[PDB]
């Protein structure tokens, strides 16, 4: 299974209305060609920065994306991921943890 | 003790709209200092430290060094195209080298290929042999067992490739050397019945980490990822029956704590 | 610093 493993977290342990950093980090996959945007209610957030193409040693490739946000209560974050394995954009929630 | 120097490089024939198709990297103890792309087609530094003990010679000789290897992977990806009968589509090629100082003095160093993800052929500096794993590596193993390039390739990766390991760690010694200590949450969802504990680390460095869940004194981790900011991340889960909350620790051992952390929810 | 490879 050549599918990207994704996980979505922010920087530091969140809090309303802190600055922080959210990120989306997608490993294991191939091919290397990937798309991942990081989303706030449906819409892509600005300010995303992109890893360049990276791979483990097993050659499965890896990206990270991440962008600064300050986490608003009653909105939500998520990582929207498309590749060539998935039969559909894959949508990964952030879980704010407080 | 131990200290890794890293390079990696990527050729793809698809890398998706406005991306660069040849892409490297190289690490020191893990951490990103150096990269190249097809589209700017300048090796430049990715920390500080790099940046501060180099000069203008230096990230030439790195850049016409990627673009040499840019070049011949633009001529690789066609030639294993053909040698795969294929005629279009998605291929790469991939390939990593460097070398390792291990805690006894002790030195690896390796350099290896793959075509479409998969083993293509790797050189056993030691012996000055190479491993084709497919049969279309054979005429590739054919050329490179002759000629300057396999004495080459050993020298560098147990002379050249180390020297310069240790200039990058003398370099970088005090950003590698740091420690910065996690901040850890606990959370906890119940769904379907189960209580799912969860145990998250943010930002620590160095990378080794050990987070596990203690009942009274089956875990599932995501692994070590990255930050943005040179610093990592974990998450450990475990599945517990609902009110059963209070007999679980998060145990949390990290280089820069000297005691281990235990956390409840 | 980078080694390049060589045609394969």
């Amino acid at each position: 299974d050549l599918t990207p493993k994704v996980q979505v977290y922010s920087r530091f342990p969140a809090s309303a209305g802190t600055k922080n950093v959210l990120n989306c980090f997608a490993a294991g996959f191939h091919p290397p060609k990937i798309s991942i945007t990081l989303m706030k209610d449906g819409v892509p957030m600005e300010g995303a920065q992109y890893s360049d193409m990276s791979f483990n040693d097993d050659w499965t490739f890896q990206r990270l994306v991440h962008a600064d946000f300050t986490p608003s209560s009653g909105s939500t974050y998520a990582c929207k991921v498309e590749h060539e394995t998935l039969k559909e954009p894959q949508v990964y929630k952030w879980d704010p943890e407080f | 003790e131990l200290h890794t120097l890293r390079y990696i490089s990527t050729a793809m024939t698809d890398p998706g709209p406005g991306q660069p198709w040849f892409v490297d990297v190289g690490y020191v103890d893990g951490e990103l200092f150096t990269h190249y792309n097809s589209t700017a087609r300048r090796a430049v530094p990715r920390t500080e430290w790099i940046a501060a003990n180099t000069d203008q010679q230096y990230w030439d000789s790195e850049t016409q060094t990627s673009q040499r290897s840019e070049q011949i992977d633009r001529d690789g990806l066609g030639i294993l195209q053909r040698r795969y009968n294929q005629t279009g589509g998605s291929h790469t090629v991939q390939w990593m080298y460097g070398c390792d100082i291990l805690e006894d003095g002790t030195i690896r160093g390796y350099r290896q290929y793959a075509y479409d993800g998969r083993d293509f052929i790797a050189f056993d500096k030691g012996t000055m042999t190479f491993t084709a794993a497919v049969p279309e590596a054979v005429p590739t193993k054919r050329k490179w067992e002759e000629g300057d390039y396999a004495e080459g390739l050993k020298q560098y990766l147990e002379e050249t490739c180390v020297e310069w390991l240790r200039r990058y760690v003398e370099y970088g010694k005090a950003e590698l050397g740091r420690r910065e200590r996690p901040e850890v949450r606990v959370w906890g969802k119940e769904a379907d019945g189960i209580l799912t504990l969860s145990c998250r680390a943010h930002g620590f460095y160095p990378r080794p980490i050990a987070v596990s869940w203690l009942k009274d004194g089956d875990a599932q981790s995501g692994g070590i990822v990255p930050n943005g900011d040179g610093t990592y991340h974990t998450w450990v889960t475990i599945d517990a029956q609902p009110g059963d909350g209070d007999k679980y620790q998060c145990r949390v051992e990290h280089a820069s704590l000297p005691q281990p952390g235990l956390y409840s929810w | 610093r980078r080694r390049e490879q060589t045609d394969y």
